[PDB]
């Protein structure tokens, strides 16, 4: 049915209903069929974006064996194809790619051509990259930080920012720790912190964990303590926070009998 | 054979309900002996398939059809497409409702972000519905419930 | 109002303590002065910040600033990161002031052909000897009107070398006679500064308006892109352009409408159908589409080689129809095209930076965005750093490179100020050079 | 379905998609039709593989 | 199930900026936009058609109470 395919092609071209007709009558396919279709379709019309995807990620999944060397090159040459289609499915085989192929090397192209993408910014993509970006920071923890920061610097999402406040809380001691300490424990609206929980205490809490020992620079009690000392509203539990904290910051040759006053005091 | 008809629901009429029967399998019997004053349907009933596997699928199929100490529980991960009275009923199989599941919604439009808190009859009527459902099968995102929290 | 909280609580503590009678229920007089000796609040806040902060200046910069040590350990030839090979293309107009800008140097050219002798020089590090390359700049396109201007002042041996340690990392302090072409001097430093790095920022500090006005008319006569350049004030326009945030906000905006219209006549040469007309985005996007594409064909064509057949592979002669091969060797129909295709690619550069402004409605916004990111040279007032600095730290302001003139005439505090007008980088200073001309 | 009565098919679940119907797990979609590891549905097919004219009649 | 109703657009909002505004949940079918010929502007609101019933439910759950030209804008099913 080759000849009678490619005699309909002849005069109907410019339908791709019968190409993918033609497509599917082989049924085996990727001898000279789909660099065939893919050549008729690129050199007719620059439309069947969805089709196009959708064929690529079946070549994809046929050409699996050897996993990704040169059907990650043509799912990588058809998406530079779409010229500024921001879709929902060429994003998704872009970051497939950089999951199965080389990355962290290559998914800085797969994070470029996301952002290259997210140039007219609809609310899709950066959340799907950032997400695939904290997936991948797994192995390493170079750039989730960056991620985190194009994320909060670009978008208001408290989940988002508890995550990866998390996220640099799972580092050694302080690292960005305590800055996402300080961005929770800041406070200018109502929103962020209310996002996952509703105590008015939590940012009190991250900040005597910060008053814990730690590598953080200096941050030693002054806004933590202070703040835990006016307004406390805890029984017990700020003014043995503050004990601990003038009992080991460094050293304390002199904080111990701070706490001690203190204690005498309240 | 014999299945509970938990939730069973008051106006949700026995000729529909064996009409469903049917729709799954052997309808056999349906059946809500009441309460010999009220007529309305009495929480548990008896609906008979008589085949033992035909009432197993049937019911594992028509559970989820959509039929103050503080007893009141915390229900996240919430599937925002549920109805009102088919959600009261799923959390009603073990226990009363003493306020249909109040579901922590944004305000700017009108779809949920994933949470809500269902006042129940009993804290064991609570714990026996979120411990089954504790991360079990919810609609598209699985249950996450336990005792609610204070506002 | 806002009363002084420290102040404040000493006269609350006084009437609480004391019995003084309360001080703010006797005040019956208010005292106005002039805005422009009404700044002393704003620079003694400015240093209760600064000194608030870690004071995270450059290693090399601490103890030449706190007056002890090697005087010296600030200077180009004792600072370890300093660049060997140097592009000074428009520095030097001719091989003969390059050899005599270099007395006590002899000049060795990586080319003997006098018709060879844009020039680089690599210093060693016997070893008197530089090293001089003669370069070709790559063609900007087929119009002659697009080849950068060059820089005329043939500078003396003084202002080679002032213009060589401007260009290299460290303090470069420049005492400059009256009328010993220190605005020539600096300007070529700057202009090198942003040709021989692009990714860097330079930051220009005057202690008037007038040198800040003559500063940008010595720019405005060299290849410098006037969508990097911004000035801060808080004033009658000196220069025959607008330098201001606002000017620049209207400049991008009538050059983000002449590419729009460009990219919209570059698509009908091309045959792509569509009356819409494009945005920044939607340029980006059919730049991606058809213009790389056919760029990449093209260049596998003729990249992977007829005099003839770069010509008719060539996917712009319709759109460059209004100005190309000449079919003499291969060498010049490729560079002629990579000329082509290296001004469409700063049309799709240019909107690309400009999207900002249909990102950000606001001008303010769009000045903060062009003071932040697009700006590479950045100039203002000893006196408006200092009332402003709270804000450029705030909004995140960035810079790699200090330029100061009148450096005589800047108080000392006016002179440290401008070296933290942002956050020190993961630990360290970002800046890389501080250059001082008075 | 039903163990020994069963002869009853679902539409969406043992049955094709009823006219137009919608693939997809939210609500209001047809989920995944009920199939074996090896591709065969639950039962039956929950994906989808004269002149009567009466004689004498009054007008 | 492919058309829904977006309504609070700011009157700079245009077919083109609501088609790169949702093109990203899938590829959409049309645009209708009620305006009004004495003032030429339209009156807020707008039609979208997604071609697919599940990329518009996609773009209903992740659109609606969104920021579009500074304000908030509504998202939900047409009909």
């Amino acid at each position: 049915e080759d000849l009678p395919y490619e005699e309909e092609i002849m005069r109907n071209q410019f339908s791709v209903k019968c190409w993918l007709r033609y497509i599917e009558f082989k049924q085996g396919a990727p001898k000279p069929r789909l660099n065939q279709l893919y050549e008729r379709a690129l050199k007719l019309l620059p439309c069947s974006y969805k089709l196009w995807y959708r064929y690529l990620k079946a070549r994809r999944a046929q050409v699996k064996h050897r996993c990704v060397t040169d059907p990650a090159y043509e799912d990588v040459n058809n998406c530079h194809e779409r010229a500024f289609v921001f879709m929902h499915k060429m994003p998704r085989l872009w970051l497939d790619y950089c999951q199965f192929l080389m990355d962290q090397g290559r998914v800085t192209h797969t994070r470029r051509t996301f952002d290259r993408a997210l140039r007219a910014l609809p609310i899709t993509q950066h959340s799907r990259i950032w997400p695939l970006y904290l997936r991948f920071l797994r192995s390493h923890p170079l750039p989730e930080t960056a991620v985190r920061g194009y994320r909060r610097f670009l978008k208001l999402s408290p989940e988002s920012a508890e995550e990866y406040i998390e996220y640099l809380k799972s580092s050694d001691r302080l690292d960005e720790a305590a800055q996402r300490l300080a961005t929770v424990v800041n406070d200018e609206r109502f929103v962020s912190k209310a996002g996952k929980s509703n105590y008015q205490l939590w940012h009190e809490l991250c900040d005597l964990i910060s008053q814990n020992p730690d590598k953080v620079q200096s941050l030693n009690v002054d806004a933590i303590i202070r703040g835990g000392l006016t307004r406390f509203t805890d029984q017990l539990g700020k003014l043995w926070c503050s004990l601990a904290d003038y009992y080991i910051r460094s050293g304390h040759f002199e904080k111990a009998r701070d706490v001690y006053e203190e204690a005498i005091r309240t | 054979a014999t299945v509970y008809v938990g939730g069973l629901d008051e106006k949700v009429s026995e000729p529909l309900l064996w009409e469903l029967f049917l729709q799954a399998g052997p309808v056999v019997n349906t059946h809500m002996p009441k309460d010999r004053v009220t007529g309305q349907h009495q929480g548990y009933g008896f609906v008979e398939f008589l085949s033992e596997e035909d009432a197993d699928y049937a019911i594992k199929i028509m559970n989820m059809i959509k039929l103050d100490v503080g007893a009141n529980i915390f229900i996240g991960n919430l599937d925002p497409e549920i109805d009102e009275k088919l959600l009261y009923d799923t959390f009603s199989a073990f226990g009363v409702i003493l306020q249909t599941p109040k579901i922590m919604r944004d305000p700017d439009t009108g779809n949920s972000k994933g949470y809500a808190f269902i006042n129940f009859a009993s804290f064991d009527a609570s714990d026996a519905a979120i411990e089954a459902m504790n991360g079990q099968y919810l609609c598209n995102r699985p249950i996450t419930v336990s005792y609610a929290f204070k506002k | 109002v806002f009363l002084d909280p420290n102040q404040y609580q000493q006269d609350m503590t006084n009437t609480i303590q004391n019995g003084a009678e309360d001080v703010y229920e006797t005040f019956n007089i208010i005292m106005r002065r002039k805005p422009k000796e009404n700044n002393f609040k704003a620079v003694l806040e400015t240093i209760r910040n600064l000194m608030n902060t870690d004071c995270v200046v450059p290693d090399w910069l601490h103890d030449i600033i706190l007056g002890y040590g090697d005087p010296s350990s600030a200077h180009y030839s004792k600072m370890p990161n300093q660049i060997a090979t140097l592009d000074f293309n428009d520095t030097f107009l001719s091989i003969e002031h390059l050899k005599a800008s270099f007395p006590g140097h002899n000049v060795k050219v990586t080319v003997e052909d006098p018709a060879l002798q844009p020039f680089r020089i690599t210093f060693p590090v016997e070893a008197k000897t530089l090293i001089v390359e003669p370069h070709v700049i790559p063609n900007r396109g087929p119009y002659p009107y697009n080849q950068p201007k060059r820089n005329t002042i043939q500078f003396t041996h003084t202002q080679i070398e002032a213009i060589r340690a401007g260009m290299q990392p460290g303090l470069t302090m420049v005492v400059g006679p009256p009328g010993t072409g220190k605005t020539d001097v600096a300007v070529q430093i700057i202009s090198n500064i942003y040709h021989n790095f692009p990714e860097q920022r330079t930051l220009i500090v005057t202690h008037s308006n007038q040198a800040l006005n003559q500063l940008f008319e010595k720019i405005m006569a060299l290849d410098i892109d006037e969508r990097h350049l911004l000035r801060l004030g808080h004033e009658e326009l000196e220069t025959e352009k607008d330098f201001s945030r606002y000017g620049r906000v209207n400049y991008v905006l009538a050059r983000r409408i002449e590419l729009l219209e460009e990219v919209k006549r570059l698509q009908k040469s091309l045959g792509v159908p569509g009356d819409a007309s494009y945005t920044c985005e939607t340029a980006g996007y059919f730049f991606l589409y058809q213009v790389m594409s056919r760029w990449e064909e093209y260049i596998s064509k003729v990249k992977n080689p007829d005099v003839t057949e770069v010509s008719t592979f060539f996917p712009f002669h319709e759109y460059f129809a209004n100005a190309i091969f000449k079919g003499r060797s291969y060498e010049e129909d490729m560079e002629i095209a990579e000329g082509c295709f290296r001004h469409i690619k700063k049309i799709f550069t240019q909107l690309e930076e400009f999207r900002a402004s249909e990102l950000l409605r606001s001008g303010l916004d769009r000045s903060k965005y062009l003071l932040v990111k697009e700006a590479k040279i950045i100039a203002m007032t000893c006196t408006h750093a200092a009332l402003k600095r709270h804000d450029l730290v705030k909004l995140g302001f960035k810079y790699d490179n200090i330029l100061m003139e009148e450096a005589a005439q800047i108080l000392e505090i006016e002179t440290f100020i401008p070296l933290l007008l942002q956050n020190p980088q993961d630990g360290f200073s970002r800046l890389k050079r501080w250059i001082m001309i008075g | 379905p039903p163990p020994s009565y069963p002869n009853l098919k679902i539409p969406g679940l043992n049955s094709p998609i009823p006219e137009s119907c919608s693939f997809g797990y939210h609500a209001g979609g047809w989920g995944k039709p009920p199939v074996d590891e090896t591709g065969k549905p639950l039962y039956g097919d929950v994906f989808g593989t004269i002149d009567r004219t009466p004689w004498g009649e009054l007008e | 199930k492919r058309v829904l109703y977006v309504g609070g657009l700011a009157e700079e909002v245009d077919d083109k900026v609501l088609h790169a505004a949702f093109i990203p949940f899938g590829d959409i079918t049309d645009i209708q936009i009620p305006l009004d010929y004495e003032t030429e502007k339209h009156r807020g609101f707008a039609f979208v058609e997604f071609e697919l019933a599940e990329d518009a439910a996609a773009a209903i759950d992740n659109m609606n109470e969104s920021e579009l030209f500074g304000r908030t804008i509504r998202v939900n099913l047409a009909k």
